[PDB]
C-alpha cells in the first residue's frame, strides 16, 4: 500500500528548466518573483504568487503630481533635490531655496502606507485545479474553464480599479500637503504679508535670510513686524 | 521681500491611471505587475521534483525508467512535456 | 505624444480577398480609433470611429475590433476604387495623434525598356548639360541605376525620379538625371546607363558617343 | 565595513542625564536612518528611538517618550541619544543600529522610510543606573591536595565586591586562552558584584610556569594582576 | 503599543534535529518581521527580515515563515554554537516591538568535574573567607550543589553562578562561593560540598581539611 | 448554479460598488471646480474686496 | 473546493477593500466638516478678526 498523508505538494506542467536559486513563486514559465501584488506571466501558479491578471501593466504612483513647465505655481521647481516641497526668497541679501521636511515625510508617510497596503503577503495557493486542457472533455472541462475565467475577470477588475483609486487619492493627498503647506505659512503672518495670487508671499517689510529661516522652522514672531509690514501695505 | 512657494518637480517622469485622467503626469510611480520571468524554475525553497521522462502515474506504478523516483517526497511535482511510457500499455479510469 | 503604428507600410491584396490591416497603439486607448480612407486626391473619409461603430452610409464589408493596444480592420468584399490610403486615430490626452497610413495594393516581372537621351543644344549653351536615362516600363519597383561616364562610375550627381504604378499595365517608369556643367561634360566622351533590375539576367547598357548620335 | 563604535555610558544616579553617542562609520552615506536599541542586563531587547536622514524623527518608544531625545550631526557622521530623567530600570546595553528598509519604500532618499529592519548592530555601550564606584578586591585561588586531580591542575582568581559592570580579565597577558573559564558577575546581597575566572591546565605546569590574571575594572581604573602559586604546606 | 510573545521561553533541541521558534503577535503585521541570533556577550545579528527573506552571508538552514498574528523560525541543521537567543521585531505603529526571547539549548549527559578551593592567605587577612567548588565541563544545567561543613549543611551563605552552554562541547560549568567570616571560617575543620547531578550514579563530594593541603 | 450565482453576486457588489465611489467623487470634484474658481478670483481682488 | 476558496478569497478582499475605503473617507468628511466649520465662523467675520 501507499502511504497517504495530506500536505503543501502539488503537481504543474512544465519544460521550464531547474536552477539552484531561491524564488517563493513557480510557473510554467519559470519562477517570478513574488515582491509584487499582481503578474500577468500565467494562470498556474504555486506558492506564494501574485494574483494573475488580465492587465499587462499598471503603474501605482509613488510620486507627486509633476509639472515641469508652462494650478497656483504656474510650473514646480526642477531644482529641488532635498525634499518635495520647499521655499523660495527674494530678499534684501539675495536668493536662496530651502525645502519643508515635515510636509515632503508627511507625504511620504502616507505614500509609503498605502504601498504597503498594496504589496501585503499575496495568497498562497498550492494544489488548485487544471486550468489548460489537452483535449475537449465537455461539461466538466467547460465548467472549470468558466470558474478560473471568472475569477481572473473579477481579479482583473479589482486590480484595475485600485491603481486608479490609489492614484488618484495618490495625487489628492500630495497636491493636499501643499496647499496645507502654504496655508501653513499664510497663517504664519496674518496682514504681514499678502497671497501674490501664484503662490508667492510679498512679504512688504524688512525680512533678512535668518528671518526667512524663522518662517521656515516655525519661529516667526508676526508681531514683532506687524508695526512694519501694516505700514508698507497702505503706505 | 518675497517668499515664493512649490513643490519639486522632474525632468521625466511616468505616466500614471486615475478616475478622472487615463494619462496623467507624476514625479515616480512603481509597476504592481509582474511580467517579466527569469524562465527557470528556482529548485528552492520548495522541494522541486523533476519528473524529466515519465508523470506521477507512471512513476507511482513502477515504469522502468522511473525506478528512481521511488519512496521521493516532493513540495512540487514538475511533469515535463518530454514525458513518455515504456512498459505495459495501461489505461487509467 | 501618444504613437500610432500602422503594420503592414502597404499590402497587396486581391479583389474579393478580405485585407485585414494593423493598427498598433503605444499606451491603452478603447474608447475612441477612428479609421479613415482617404483616397488619392481627395479629402479622408470617416468609416469607423470608437473601435467597431462604422460611420453613416458606409457599406457593411468594413470591419472593425481591437482592444485597448491592437487595433484591426478588415475590408470583407474588397473592390478596384479601394486603392486608397487608410489612417487610423485615437485618444487623446488632449492631442489627437493619426496613423502613419496603410496603402491598399491590388494584385509577371517585366523588362525595362532603357532608353538614353543626350543633353540638348539648347541646354548645351546654357552652361550645365544633363544627361537624362529613361526606364519605361517595368516592374518592380525596385531598379539600381547606375551612370558610368567615360567608363567611370559617377555618383553625387544624379537623381532618381519614379513614378507611381500604373492603374492598366501596373508597371512602373524611371528616370534618371545626370547633373554636369558645360566643360564637364565634354570633358568626358562615352556615358552609359549602367541597369540592373531584378529580373534582368544580363545588365542592359545604353550608350552613345560624343560628337555622334 | 559599515562599522560603528557606542562611547559614553557608565554609573549615574536615577534622575541624571546622559548622552551616549555613535560614530557611524563605513558604508553609510548617512542618509539613510539610524536606531537605538538597549536590552537590560538578562532581558530580552526593546527598541528604543529612531531617527532618520535630516530631522524626521522623533519616533521615541512609549517607555522613554518623555525621557530620551535622539539627536544626529551628519557634519561628523555621529548618532546622539540624551537620556534625561533616567530611572532605575533605565540600566541597559544601549546599541546603536543602522536601519534598512525594502526598495519599495524609501521614496526620497533622505526622509524617513516608516518600515525599517536593523542589519548592522554596533558593540554597544552599557549604563547603569543606581547609586558608589568600588573597586574589585582580587584574591587567588591555589590547588590543593596533590596535583587537584592528578593528569589536570585546576586555579582561578576570584573578583570580589566592585560597581560596576564589566570586569576584564585574561592569563598571563592574553596568551592563556585554552581552558579558561569566566564565570558571569553575581550581585551580593551586599550590592556589590562578584566574579571568578578559573583556568584548568595539566599539572605537569604547576612549576615550570608563572600564571598570572590580569583583571581590569575600567570604571574605576582598578587593574591588578595577582600572582597565582600553589598552595605552600 | 503592538506586544510580541515568543514560545517557548526555551527550548532542548538535539545537534542536527530542526527546532522551530513561535513569535505570537496581538495585531497584524505581515511586510516586516526581522529575526536575530543574539550569542550571549555580543551584540544581535539580523538573520531574517521581513519574514521568509534571510539576511545577508546568513547560512541556509535557517528558515522563516509566517503571514500574520502567527509566525516560525525554524533552524534545519543545528550547530552546537547556536547557544545563542532568538527575537523578532515587527511593523509598524511606527513604534518597532522587540519579542521576549527563545533560548536554545543543545542536546550526553556529562557529569561535573568537581574542583575545590580553599580561600586564599590574602583573603584569609581580609575578614572573610570565601570558599570556592567548581563544576567544569557538565550537561545538563541542573546541578544541586550542596555545602557541608562539619558535617552539616550551611545555606544562606552560598550564591550559584552557572556560565552559559558551551559553543564546541556544549557542556556548562558552574561556581558556588561560600561566603563566611574569619572567625567562622576558623571556627570549623573539614569542607565538602556535596555534589547530586542527574547524570551522577553517587554523590560524589570533593573536601580538604584547615590547615592542611 | 452556484458558480454562476457566486459571478452575479460578486459581480453586482463590484457595480453597486462602482456607481457609489464615481457618483461621490463626481459631486466632490464639482464642488472643487466651484470653489477654486471661488479661489481664482479671490487671488485677483487681493485686498481690493471682500469675501 | 476551489469554487469556495475562490469565492471568499474574492470576498475577503471585498470586504478588506470595503473597510479601507470606507474608514478612510469617514476620517476624510469628518476632517471637512470641521473645516467647513471653521470655514463658515471666518466668513462670519470679514475683517472683523483674523485666523
Ligand atoms: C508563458 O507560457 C505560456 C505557455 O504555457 C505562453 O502562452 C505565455 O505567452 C508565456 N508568457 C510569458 C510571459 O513567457
Ligand atoms: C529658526 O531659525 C532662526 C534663524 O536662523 C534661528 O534664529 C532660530 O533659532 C531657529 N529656531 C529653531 C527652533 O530652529
Ligand atoms: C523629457 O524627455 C523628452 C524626450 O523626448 C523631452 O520632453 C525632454 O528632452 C525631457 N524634458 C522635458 C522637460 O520634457
Ligand atoms: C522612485 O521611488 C523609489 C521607491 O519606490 C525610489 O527608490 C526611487 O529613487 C525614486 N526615483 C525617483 C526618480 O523619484
Amino acid at each position: 500500500y501507499f502511504k497517504m498523508r495530506t500536505g503543501k505538494s502539488s503537481i504543474m506542467r512544465s519544460d521550464a528548466p531547474i536552477d539552484t536559486c531561491i524564488s517563493e513563486c513557480i510557473t510554467p514559465n519559470g519562477s517570478i518573483p513574488n515582491d509584487k501584488p499582481f503578474q500577468n506571466v500565467n494562470k498556474i501558479t504555486y506558492g506564494a504568487c501574485p494574483k494573475y491578471v488580465k492587465q499587462n501593466t499598471l503603474k501605482l504612483a509613488t510620486g507627486m503630481r509633476n509639472v515641469p513647465e508652462k494650478g497656483f505655481i504656474e510650473n514646480g521647481w526642477e531644482g529641488m533635490i532635498d525634499g518635495w516641497y520647499g521655499f523660495r526668497h527674494q530678499n534684501s541679501e539675495g536668493t536662496g531655496q530651502a525645502a519643508d521636511l515635515k510636509s515632503t515625510q508627511a507625504a511620504i508617510d502616507q505614500i509609503n502606507g498605502k504601498l504597503n497596503r498594496v504589496i501585503e503577503k499575496t495568497n498562497e495557493k498550492f494544489h488548485q485545479i487544471e486550468k489548460e486542457f489537452s483535449e475537449v472533455e465537455g461539461r466538466i472541462q467547460d465548467l472549470e474553464k468558466y470558474v478560473e475565467d471568472t475569477k481572473i475577470d473579477l481579479w482583473s477588475y479589482n486590480a484595475e480599479l485600485l491603481v486608479a483609486l490609489e492614484n488618484q487619492h495618490t495625487i489628492d493627498l500630495t497636491d493636499s500637503e501643499m496647499n496645507k503647506l502654504f496655508e501653513k505659512t499664510r497663517r504664519q503672518l496674518r496682514e504681514n504679508a499678502e497671497d501674490m495670487g501664484n503662490g508667492c508671499f510679498k512679504i512688504y517689510h524688512k525680512c533678512d535670510n535668518a528671518c526667512i529661516e524663522s518662517i521656515r522652522n516655525g519661529t516667526y514672531d508676526h508681531d514683532v513686524y506687524r508695526d512694519e509690514a501694516l505700514n508698507n501695505r497702505f503706505q | 521681500a518675497t517668499l515664493c512657494l512649490g513643490h519639486h518637480a522632474v525632468p521625466n517622469g511616468t505616466l500614471v491611471k486615475t478616475i478622472t485622467d487615463d494619462q496623467i503626469e507624476v514625479t515616480n510611480a512603481t509597476e504592481l505587475v509582474q511580467s517579466s520571468s527569469t524562465g527557470k524554475i528556482c529548485n528552492n525553497p520548495h522541494r522541486i521534483l523533476d519528473g524529466i521522462d515519465c508523470t506521477l502515474i507512471d512513476a507511482l506504478l513502477g515504469d522502468p525508467h522511473c525506478d528512481v523516483f521511488q519512496n521521493e517526497t516532493w513540495d512540487l511535482f514538475v511533469e515535463r512535456s518530454k514525458a513518455f511510457s515504456n512498459c505495459y500499455p495501461y489505461d487509467v479510469p | 505624444e501618444i504613437v500610432m503604428t500602422q503594420s503592414p507600410v502597404t499590402l497587396s491584396v486581391s479583389p474579393g480577398e478580405t485585407a485585414t490591416l494593423s493598427c498598433r497603439a503605444s499606451q491603452s486607448v478603447r474608447s475612441n480609433l477612428a479609421w479613415y480612407q482617404q483616397k488619392p486626391g481627395q479629402a479622408p473619409r470617416l468609416l469607423i470611429y470608437g473601435a467597431s461603430t462604422r460611420a453613416t452610409d458606409i457599406p457593411a464589408r468594413f470591419s472593425g475590433s481591437g482592444s485597448g493596444t491592437e487595433f484591426t480592420l478588415s475590408i470583407s468584399s474588397l473592390q478596384s476604387d479601394d486603392f486608397a490610403v487608410y489612417y487610423c486615430q485615437q485618444y487623446n490626452h488632449w492631442l489627437r495623434t493619426f496613423g502613419q497610413g496603410t496603402k491598399l495594393e491590388i494584385k509577371t516581372v517585366a523588362a525595362p525598356s532603357v532608353f538614353i537621351f543626350p543633353p540638348s543644344d539648347e541646354q548645351l549653351k546654357s552652361g550645365t548639360a544633363s544627361v537624362v536615362c529613361l526606364l519605361n516600363n517595368f516592374y518592380p519597383r525596385e531598379a539600381k541605376v547606375q551612370w558610368k561616364v567615360d567608363n567611370a562610375l559617377q555618383s553625387g550627381n544624379s537623381q532618381e525620379s519614379v513614378t507611381e504604378q500604373d492603374s492598366k499595365d501596373s508597371t512602373y517608369s524611371l528616370s534618371s538625371t545626370l547633373t554636369l556643367s558645360k566643360a564637364d561634360y565634354e570633358k568626358h566622351k562615352v556615358y552609359a546607363c549602367e541597369v540592373t533590375h531584378q529580373g534582368l539576367s544580363s545588365p542592359v547598357t545604353k550608350s552613345f558617343n560624343r560628337g555622334e548620335c | 565595513e559599515v562599522q560603528l563604535l557606542e562611547s559614553g555610558g557608565g554609573l549615574v544616579q536615577p534622575g541624571e542625564s546622559l548622552r551616549v553617542s555613535c560614530a557611524a562609520s563605513g558604508f553609510t552615506f548617512r542618509d539613510s536612518a539610524l536606531s537605538w536599541v538597549r536590552q537590560a542586563p538578562g532581558k530580552g531587547l526593546e527598541w528604543v528611538s529612531a531617527i532618520s536622514g535630516n530631522g524626521g524623527a522623533t519616533y521615541y518608544a512609549d517607555t522613554v517618550k518623555g525621557r530620551f531625545t535622539i539627536s544626529r550631526d551628519n557634519s561628523q557622521t555621529t548618532l546622539y541619544l540624551q537620556m534625561n530623567s533616567l530611572r532605575a530600570d533605565d540600566t541597559a546595553t544601549y546599541y546603536c543600529a543602522k536601519d534598512e528598509s525594502p526598495p519599495i519604500y524609501n521614496l526620497m532618499p533622505g526622509y524617513y522610510s516608516t518600515y525599517y529592519y536593523m542589519d548592522v548592530w554596533g558593540k554597544g555601550t552599557t549604563v547603569t543606573v543606581s547609586s558608589s564606584t568600588k573597586g574589585p578586591s582580587v584574591f587567588p585561588l591555589a590547588p590543593s591536595s596533590k596535583s587537584t586531580s592528578g593528569g589536570t591542575a585546576a586555579l582561578g582568581c576570584l573578583v570580589k565586591d566592585y560597581f560596576p559592570e564589566p570586569v576584564t580579565v585574561s592569563w598571563n597577558s592574553g596568551a592563556l586562552t585554552s581552558g579558561v573559564h569566566t564565570f558571569p558577575a553575581v550581585l551580593q546581597s551586599s550590592g556589590l558584584y562578584s566574579l571568578s575566572s578559573v583556568v584548568t591546565v595539566p599539572s605537569s605546569s604547576l612549576g615550570t610556569q608563572t600564571y598570572i590574571c590580569n583583571v581590569n575594572h575600567k570604571p574605576s581604573n582598578t587593574k591588578v594582576d595577582k600572582k597565582v602559586e600553589p598552595k605552600s604546606c
